RNA sequence: UGCUCGC
């Protein structure tokens, strides 16, 4: 998903610190360590079994 | 000639030169007067339009103006000093033909049934066709050549017109303008226009999951670069700015300043910034990005042929632009003459009166009206075919040509995209009347019952909108733009604000317009797909009168029609009493119109006045046109534009290069109500013959007809052809003359 | 071409010249066919315009009735006299010596 | 979250609970009054010209009607744009020309919009 | 007949879909001999024309199927130890569409023209689970290139011909037997013929350039003749076969299909005067003056 | 739909009219507040309101990267300069929030404090949007530029004393053209300098948890009785509508409203010119019941005549002395004589023959047809009949007017017999 | 698209059944029917249109597109896919066409006109190219077609 | 043609050889069928079929 | 050169 820093509002990227993977902003020292699993499903559209025409 | 010319004169009331300060030329008031002829030696004389037709001269009136200036620092005033000659349109306010009786028309050798409205220049009759163009200051979402669904906005102010585009060529939105070397990401422009937080940008774009998924690549591309502040974005933009070929003057580090000026003034001119506050411009570009994102899914691509986005320029606006250009050129020439004469001539103080050439404006107007090519360098408009020779084949020919409308496409190729008959032409333009040939579909005719709106003051509209609960856009963030119940209200392409429960707003605005506190030509429409409330008040829009229907019963009753027939009330009384109102194409898009009384249902808002008003003037001659095929009606209109018959009551004194008259014209037996309205029965263009439909002698195989010899011998079909032969005996430079 | 409007106009014009009236061919309206048919049957003519006609050449009646009626014909500016053209050797152009 | 209505809003603000609430309502440009001895002209009459005390009543009719009787005329009150960002109503009092006090009065959650009932004003005269 | 052709519509040739350019635009595309044409049609015959299962199987074999079209969900999971993208294949939809695609085939589909993904990055945990762990490439790329994968990971081809965009199962309802054929809206005839279960001996195509490049110049001539005759018959007007045969022979007498445009006309003809008179007058005249090419009056 | 419940009163308070500001954070949701964040200072200007908050953020929290903090602190400021430092320590400790002005006038906006049975309104002196400002990066870029200049100067270990004496480059104070002067005035740099000319004012922060907040919260209320009749706010709905909507500033040209705005005599004249045939009751209904009948009668007696109980406009009204026949061009006096003869024939008999009038008046067919169409209709086998029926009620109600019109018609008949030799 | 096809099928059923009924009820010696039988001019379709019922007005092989928002004309309801609201002409040329039917017929006529206008120039250019390319070939006496070279 | 105002051109050869070639190759009786498919174009028309 | 037409 798209996450933003509460401090300045810029987009957060995922990097690796010294202990664990964390969300971080490129314009402020704000970080956020990941505790549990985080997922972002999209559920793409499944191509239907097209009918035989003619 | 009564309002716009005074505004143009006021806009350029004072002209002065840089050299020798405290010198100026101030215009006070300009007059056009009555048409006169300069034949007499330094004396004017009233001249009739027929005399101008005979003498191969122009029918114009002297444009004079009263001024005040400084010759030797002493104020000198002139109360009546002519400066040009404006060609006077026939049957206008200043035309001699207006307010005249048919007897007085006979005294002036002019037909009372002549439609007028055409200029007479050098003896020829020129008509300025109604120009059709796309509406300005409007977002257009369209697919590109490669299939990319982008956006375009042609922001046009009184000074500059700039078309800025936005593309999604690589999954991210780039903004393209003629003042930028390379298209730059939209997020950089967002950061340059004051809003630096990406969260605010995303909120302004939209809060839908698919919207964020589509806008993700743009944010990623912006984060790839080190652009995070307004200064960095402005520097990046200035790096993409190219000088207009070594603009005169020391730059002195104008890069960031040039970028900010292009963002504030050049980009999105119609969106105004109070004092370098791009909040409105940010909201506008965010709404545009949201529209592009929404259109990138379901193919809801807007169509150019929709006449709700079309504008019609009459002769008034064209003449206003031309007069403004000519007056600016005259002022520049006067300033140049002053700069050249005043500082070095003599103690004899220079005065503009000795240099105010009066032939400039006159020659400009005459050439622009006669040749028909208009070249406005101040607006960079190069148009051709604006004026056309009035066709005097018949009365129907001129009457139909007077209500013609040309297309901006200016046919040179097979477009086949505006040539189609769009359903938006209902009640506004004639569907059947079109020239058969290469100009099929791009030259059209107005309907029998139609009107073209003018410009309004737009003040009370804003006041009523602000008083009706429209929240200011600067007070709230863009996230409210993503709510399903929040509807955007616009005004001539400018974001007027946001609103909730737009039904109440629309009903109150329509009721206020019906009451008379708002101009009856101000249109209001609602788009539920985009959730946008459009308020249109610019001129050129097509409107049509419709009877208001409230609760399955029309407001117009038999008593009102009886009062109208007896003369108690007029159409203006119907307009004021909330009985009949004008509807625009955008407004009628949301309204429900009933063709007849029996078709009125519960969900009906308006009633059609008369269905046969759908056809135009030429199509009105067709008896029982609904029983025939549409190509037959088109061919009939085309041939009736060439029908032979009488022209007017002054056709004998009239001398044209080619005239066709009928010996014994007869009015038709099966006449349409349009014929009675246009008074065609007074000037017929045909004869009634006892036709028998049968095959005879095989000399009528394919479309041919057999004529009776005795009928032709007794005057049937007898015609007269009048040609003109003109010769000139002019005096040359030497004292010798043609004899 | 399916020009039934021409037949309706012919019938209305015949009825009008019979009863001394001017029928209306207004779009999406006008005089109906029943009214002009009644006007024709009242004046002693056929209710469909077709009348008994004898051939002028042979002097014998035609096997089928002929559809007679007043039609508003209009002459066009396209004349054969103005469009007739014939070219002799004649003049040629200076640049390219062609007609 | 379903879109609430002003009538039920006030009902739950007074009947369901008794805690006070800070609201932000938007009044029209001109109020149906005259500036009292303010040296004039039919100019705009805002709250800065009116005095303290009772200036109007709030009526809640049936079927969800929420009106504001400000004298002879009656406006209608509707729900404004549902703001979700933080809005803090504070008092910035400059008691001294060199040092002032900023007093956080509370938080703003709901927004109201007051509009003239133009239909009634038109059918009246 | 071009003037006689009305440029009609609704002529879907019995399938009620697959809008194909027919008429004057079709004749123009044929005579221009363009390498890429609009709406290319390939007719493929089946070995088992009576079985619908085999028809759908060969359709899935030939039709390009993206990863997102078969995967039920793709989620970027950021575990405390590592972050990676997990793709769940919908085996139910796989067996419904009869695609011969498993976790191993999907893994083999990855690491092909995707930022050079190493084979160790992609892994398989379950029967229909694919785990992708990208690494920073140091070419202006970090771990937060995961998003880039999210932009194109579902858009990777796992089975089918990349040039093939859409293939449908057409059926002929002859009274003797109802047979099954493939209608492919692609621009790759060789791949369609090379696929298993497709009777390549009776496979035709509309693009004359592909037929020329794949089956020779005579097959291209026959295809041109058949396509022109079919396009002419579609409008109800008939032309003698000798005219279209002469046209195809003129287009295919130098060993290469040369169009009627200025380029093909220059490659075929040699007369300088005709090349100058048709198109590009000044260019052809100056080139002839440079070459000193003597032009006869033949 | 009656006001069954919730008859809440509305009070007004002017205590904090000039001291009430509205701060909204477009990037901070309402869930998270700044109550726990210790603030440090607030810069503000009385005129051209633009407040800049300076707050403090913690460091020992796990949500802070100390390495990136040291990096950004070394980037924005110098090594150990500390003369003008955006951060006191070697870490990013202070945060700046800048305000943008939403609108110029905030008179239509008000804060509403709701108590049990009452709603207190307080005007807002200004509304500003607070957003996280990025100003340390600009100072960081300036310091990077000065460090680049220092590195350029340090290309050599020992720099000789440069003879870079500042030659006197005093530029001409050129008289600027008015267009260029307007461009300079409208420039962004000039506006920013004008804004910076106003001195800053420092303010301390008092949070919601502070007792001063609850102390000053009572100022939004006003001391007053429950029921008080407001002296103002007493204008009628029509006056309110006129206030909120101030104004901008054939012969049937004038509409009905424009007619009613004219004096009664002009109204009667225009109505008789337009219709030319109408009863007295219809005129009374059109003009309105609020107008006395005697005035309407006196007005119509000057521009109309009595024919068979109805009123027909006079001939001279339709045809002024300078007008002429639009069909024949004859003077208006002959038209008036002919119309008077037609009206006299109608008074004598209800049926009028067109041929007799054409023979007597010696006028053309079109003029007689226009004269008859104004007051008559064609009846087959009977000629021309007056369009309105005999109105005996008005005759019975006003016998004196009938006698006056009778003697006037006698005089007109004498004149017509003298002229046309009847 | 299935609903569109079904509605077109039903309208065509109405049209063809009305035409068959008109052809069956017509008596011999009828001049339109006589000229249609011999094929000199016209056909049964034109007779059915001018006598029984006009067919569905088709633009680009489909019903009338929605020129306005979610509807072709404001005289019909929004999202209304009724036959009369999409181009069907219930009345014939004899009984007279309603304004909407006349507008749809004029749309179809203008579409045909612009189609022919484009076709003229397109086929002119195609003919020019084809003749300029093929004018060199000639049949020799040895029964072999050879070019100019 | 349809005899609704169509203008047609008429050329006169100035050579006996050209006249003979026109009469033989372009004779009306010798071009009764089109070379496209051999169908006869010069045949009966309206008012001749009926 | 422009434009309105004629098929
Ligand atoms: N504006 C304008 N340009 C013309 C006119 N006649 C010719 N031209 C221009 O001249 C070119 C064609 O020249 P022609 O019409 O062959 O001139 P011409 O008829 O041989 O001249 P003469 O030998 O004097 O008869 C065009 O490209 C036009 O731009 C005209 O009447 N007005
Ligand atoms: N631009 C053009 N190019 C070539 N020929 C043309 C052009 N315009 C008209 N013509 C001539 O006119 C003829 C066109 O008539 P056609 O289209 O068949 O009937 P129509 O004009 O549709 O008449 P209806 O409307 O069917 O009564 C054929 C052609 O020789
Ligand atoms: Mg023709
Ligand atoms: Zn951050």
């Amino acid at each position: 998903m798209l996450l933003f820093c509460p401090g300045c509002g810029n987009g957060l990227i995922v990097e690796e610190g010294q202990r664990c993977h964390r969300f971080a902003c490129n314009t402020c020292p704000y970080v956020h360590n990941i505790t549990r699993k985080v997922t972002n499903r999209k559920y793409p559209k499944l191509k239907e079994v097209d009918d035989v025409l003619g | 000639i009564n309002v716009e010319i005074k505004k143009i004169m006021k806009a350029n009331e004072k002209v002065t030169s840089d050299a020798d300060p405290m010198w100026y030329l101030k215009y006070l008031n300009i007059y056009v007067g009555l048409p006169d002829v300069e034949e007499s030696f330094n004396v004017t004389r009233p001249v009739s339009p027929h005399e101008c037709r005979l003498r191969d001269m122009t029918y114009s009136a002297p444009i004079t103006v009263d001024i005040e200036y400084t010759r030797g620092s002493q104020r000198i005033i002139r109360n009546a000093l002519p400066i040009g000659r404006m060609p006077i349109m026939l049957r206008s306010s200043n035309c001699v033909l207006t307010g005249k009786t048919p007897a007085e028309f006979a005294k002036l050798n002019e037909c009372p049934l002549d439609p007028g409205g055409y200029f007479i220049v050098k003896g020829v009759e020129k008509v300025i066709l109604i120009q059709e163009q796309l509406s300005k200051n409007r977002i257009i979402v369209e697919a590109d050549r490669k299939g990319a669904v982008g956006a375009s906005v042609t922001s046009s102010t009184h000074e500059k017109k700039s078309r800025t585009n936005m593309a999604v060529k690589q999954g991210r939105f780039y903004l393209r303008h003629n003042t930028l070397s390379e298209d730059i990401p939209i997020v950089i422009i967002f950061k340059a226009m004051g809003v630096e937080s990406d969260q605010e940008i995303v909120q302004m774009i939209g809060t839908e999951e698919h919207v964020m998924a589509a806008f993700g690549p743009s944010l990623e591309e912006c984060q790839k670069a080190q652009i995070f502040t307004q200064m960095q974005a402005l520097k990046y933009i200035g790096n993409k700015v190219r000088r207009q070929r070594m603009w005169g003057g020391g730059p002195k580090k104008t890069k960031i300043e040039e970028a900010r000026e292009l963002l504030a003034s050049t980009i999105l001119t119609h969106v105004p910034v109070k004092e370098f506050n791009f909040r409105a411009k940010c909201i506008y570009t965010a709404v545009m990005v949201r529209r592009v994102i929404l259109a990138q899914g379901d193919n809801k691509v807007d169509d150019r042929d929709y006449y709700g986005n079309k504008r019609l320029e009459l002769a008034g606006q064209l003449l206003s632009l031309l007069f403004e250009d000519l007056f600016k050129k005259f002022n520049s020439e006067m300033k140049k003459i002053a700069d050249q004469v005043i500082p070095k001539q003599r103690a004899a103080q220079f005065d503009v009166v000795k240099h105010m050439r009066q032939d400039q404006i006159t020659n400009g107007m005459v050439n622009a009206i006669s040749t028909g090519n208009w070249s406005l360098k101040r607006f960079k408009m190069d148009r051709q075919g604006v004026t056309q020779v009035l066709s005097r084949l018949s009365y129907i020919s001129a009457l139909g040509m007077m209500t013609r409308i040309s297309s901006q496409f200016e046919k040179t190729r097979k477009v086949s995209g505006p040539r189609s008959l769009q359903p938006s032409q209902w009640g506004m333009l004639c569907p059947s009347d079109t020239p058969e040939g290469e100009a099929c579909g791009l030259v059209k005719n107005l309907a029998l019952m139609t009107h073209i709106t003018t410009d309004m003051e737009d003040g009370p509209i804003v006041k009523l909108a602000s008083n009706l609960g429209v929240e200011d856009v600067n007070l709230l963030c863009g996230e409210e733009l993503s709510y399903p119940n929040v509807f955007l209200v616009f005004l001539n392409g400018n974001i007027l604000g946001v609103i909730r429960d737009h039904k109440k707003l629309v009903n109150t605005f329509r009721l206020m317009r019906r009451a008379g506190y708002i101009n009856e030509f101000v249109s209001i429409s609602t788009n539920l797909t985009d959730r946008c409330v459009y308020i249109s008040s610019d001129g050129g829009r097509l409107c049509r009168p419709y009877i208001i229907v409230k609760k399955q019963k029309p407001a117009v009753t038999n008593k009102h029609m009886e009062e109208l027939a007896q003369g108690y009330r007029n159409f203006e009384d119907f307009l004021h009493e909330s009985l009949v109102e004008y509807l625009d194409v955008n407004e009628e898009n949301d309204c429900n119109i009933a063709l007849y009384e029996h078709t009125i249902n519960k969900d009906t808002t308006h009633l059609e006045i008369e269905p046969f008003t759908l056809l135009g003037v030429c199509a009105g001659l067709i008896p029982y046109p609904h029983h025939n095929q549409s190509p037959r009606n088109t061919y009939q209109c085309a041939m009736g534009k060439q029908a032979m018959g009488t022209i007017g009551y002054n056709q004998r004194n009239r001398i044209d290069t080619l005239m066709y008259l009928l010996a014994y014209p007869q009015k038709p037996m099966v006449k349409t109500k349009t014929i009675e309205l246009i008074e065609f029965e007074k000037l017929p263009a045909g004869q009634n013959a006892t036709v028998a439909v049968m095959s005879y002698s095989g000399y009528d195989i394919e479309d041919a007809l057999v004529l009776n010899k005795a009928s032709l011998d007794r005057g049937f079909g007898r015609c007269l052809v009048y040609k003109n032969a003109k010769c000139t005996l002019k005096r040359y430079t030497n004292q010798t003359f043609d004899k | 071409r399916m020009t039934v409007g021409k037949l309706i106009e012919l019938l209305a014009g015949k009825a009008g010249v019979l009863d001394g009236r001017f029928h209306y061919g207004t779009a999406f309206g006008g005089s109906k066919v029943k009214d002009v048919c009644e006007d024709l049957v009242r004046h002693g003519y056929n209710y469909l315009g077709k009348d008994y006609v004898t051939s002028g050449i042979t002097g014998e009646p035609l096997e089928a009735y002929i559809y007679f009626g007043p039609v508003y014909y209009q002459k066009l500016k396209h004349m054969v006299l103005d469009k007739m053209h014939a070219r002799a050797r004649g003049p040629r152009a200076v640049l390219t010596r062609q007609p | 979250l379903p879109k609430d209505v002003s009538v039920a809003e006030l009902l739950r603000e007074l009947s369901l609970t008794k805690e006070e609430e800070l609201l932000f309502l938007q009044l029209p440009d001109t109020l149906p009054g005259q500036p009292p001895t303010q040296d004039i002209a039919e100019n705009a009459c805002t709250l800065a010209d009116l005095t303290e005390g009772q200036v109007g009543k709030l009526l809640i009719r049936k079927s969800g009607r929420v009106q504001l009787l400000l004298g002879k005329v009656t406006l209608d009150v509707t729900m404004g744009t549902a703001c979700s960002f933080l809005q803090e109503l504070v008092s910035v009092g400059l008691g001294d020309s060199r040092t002032g006090e900023m007093t956080v009065l509370g938080h703003v959650k709901h927004k109201l919009v007051c509009s003239p009932d133009f239909e009634s004003l038109l059918d009246h005269k | 007949p071009g003037t006689q052709m009305t440029l009609k519509t609704f002529h879907f040739a019995g399938v009620a879909s697959m809008n194909i350019t027919l008429g004057v635009p079709r004749i123009k595309e044929i005579i221009n001999a363009s390498k890429a044409i609009s709406t290319p049609i390939i007719t493929a015959q089946l070995d088992k024309d009576d079985d619908a299962d085999y028809a759908r199987l060969v359709k899935g074999r030939i039709e390009k199927t993206l990863l997102g079209e078969i995967s039920e969900y793709i989620e970027e999971v950021f575990l405390p130890d590592d972050c990676f993208i997990l793709v769940k294949l919908s085996l139910e939809r796989i067996r419904l569409l009869r695609l011969e695609v498993n976790a191993e085939t999907v893994r083999y589909s990855i690491c092909t023209s995707k930022l050079r993904v190493k084979p160790g990055d992609v892994a398989v945990h379950g029967e229909a689970v694919v785990c992708v762990t990208p690494r920073e490439n140091s070419k202006s790329s970090m771990y937060y290139v995961l998003q880039f994968l999210k932009e194109d990971l579902p858009k990777v081809v796992v089975q089918g011909i990349p040039e093939v965009s859409r293939a449908v199962i057409h059926i002929d309802e002859q009274s003797g037997k109802e047979k099954y054929k493939l209608l492919v809206e692609g621009d790759n005839l060789r791949a369609v013929m090379a696929t298993h279960g497709v009777k390549g001996t009776r496979t035709t195509s509309n693009n004359t350039y592909e037929v020329e490049k794949t089956l020779g110049i005579e097959a291209a001539r026959t295809t041109i003749i058949n396509e022109i005759q079919y396009t002419m018959v579609n409008h109800g007007m008939s032309i003698d076969r000798r005219h279209v045969m002469l046209l195809s022979d003129l287009m295919t007498y130098k060993g290469e299909v040369l169009g009627i445009t200025r380029f093909g006309l220059a490659k075929m003809k040699e007369s300088v005067l005709m090349l100058a008179s048709f198109e590009k007058t000044a260019d052809h005249l100056f080139d002839a003056a440079y070459f000193g090419q003597k032009d006869s009056v033949c | 739909d009656d006001p069954v419940v919730q008859e809440i009163d509305v009070y007004l308070a002017k205590s904090l009219a000039e001291k009430l500001y509205l701060f909204q954070y477009p990037v901070r949701p309402a869930s998270m507040t700044y109550d726990d964040i210790p603030h440090l200072s607030a810069k503000i200007k009385p005129k051209q309101q633009k407040v800049e908050l300076e707050m403090a953020i913690d460091t020992l929290n796990p949500n802070y990267c100390r390495s990136k903090g040291e990096q950004i602190a070394l980037n924005v400021d110098g090594a150990c300069a500390d003369e003008t430092s955006t951060y006191s320590s070697k870490l990013m400790d202070k945060q700046t929030f800048c305000s943008s002005q939403t609108t110029s006038n905030t008179s239509r906006y008000a804060a509403a404090l709701y108590r049990q049975g009452e709603l207190h309104l307080t005007p807002l002196h200004g509304i500003l949007q607070l957003r996280p400002s990025f100003s340390y990066l600009d100072k960081a870029d300036a310091k990077h530029r000065e460090r680049e200049a220092a590195n350029e100067a340090g290309d050599s270990s020992q720099d000789e004393a440069e003879d870079d004496v500042k030659q006197i480059t005093v530029r001409f104070s050129r008289p600027e053209s008015e267009q260029a002067r307007q461009r300079r005035v409208q420039s962004y740099e000039f506006l920013q300098k004008k804004h910076a000319e106003e001195p800053w004012v420092h303010l301390h922060y008092y949070g919601l948890r502070d007792s001063r907040s609850e102390h000053e919260r009572q100022y939004l209320l006003c001391p007053g009785s429950s029921g008080v009749e407001n002296t103002e706010l007493v204008k009628s709905p029509s006056e309110y509508l006129m206030m909120l909507m101030p104004p901008s500033q054939p012969s049937n040209v004038l509409s009905m409203a424009q007619l009613r705005t004219l004096p009664l005599a002009d109204q009667i004249k225009i109505l008789m010119k337009n219709v030319k045939v109408m009863p007295f009751a219809n005129l009374m209904s059109l003009l309105g019941p609020s107008i006395d009948s005697v005035a309407v009668l006196r007005g119509i007696q000057k521009v109309a005549m009595l024919v068979q109980g109805n009123w027909v406009v006079k001939s001279d009204i339709l045809y002024p002395k300078d007008s002429s026949s639009p069909h024949s061009g004859v003077p208006a006096e002959v038209l008036c004589r002919g119309r008077d003869f037609v009206m006299w024939k109608f008074t004598q008999s209800r049926w009028v023959v067109r041929k007799e009038v054409a023979t007597v008046t010696k006028l053309c067919a079109e003029d007689v047809k226009d004269f008859l169409e104004h007051m008559a209709v064609v009846r087959i086998n009977k000629g021309w009949e007056f369009i309105l029926p005999y109105d005996g009620e008005f005759i019975k109600k006003h016998p004196d007017v009938v006698q006056r019109q009778h003697m006037l018609w006698t005089g007109i008949q004498a004149k017509l017999e003298k002229v046309y030799n009847l | 698209e299935t609903l569109e096809a079904l509605i077109l099928k039903e309208l065509s059923v109405i049209r063809d059944h009305a035409g068959s009924a008109c052809l069956r009820e017509l008596d011999k010696s009828n001049s339109p029917l006589t000229m249609a039988l011999c094929g000199s001019k016209g056909s049964f379709i034109n007779i059915s249109q001018m006598i029984a019922c006009v067919g569905q007005q088709a633009i680009s092989g489909s019903r009338v597109p929605d020129g306005f928002e979610n509807r072709s004309l404001p005289h019909f309801e929004k999202h209304s896919k009724l036959p009369a609201a999409k181009g069907f002409v219930a009345n014939s040329f004899y009984s007279g066409l309603t304004p909407t039917e006349f507008f749809f017929h004029t749309m179809a006529g203008r579409e045909g006109l612009v189609d022919t206008a484009v076709k003229t120039a397109e086929t002119g250019y195609m003919q020019r190219r084809l003749v300029k390319s093929l004018e060199d070939l000639c049949s020799q006496y040895d029964l072999t077609v050879r070019s100019s070279t | 043609a349809d005899f609704d105002g169509d203008e047609m051109n008429l050329h006169l050869p100035q050579t006996e050889e050209a006249k003979a070639e026109a009469l033989v190759l372009m004779g009306t009786k010798a071009n009764l069928v089109t070379p496209r498919n051999g169908e006869p174009l010069i045949a009966a028309i309206q008012d001749f079929l009926t």
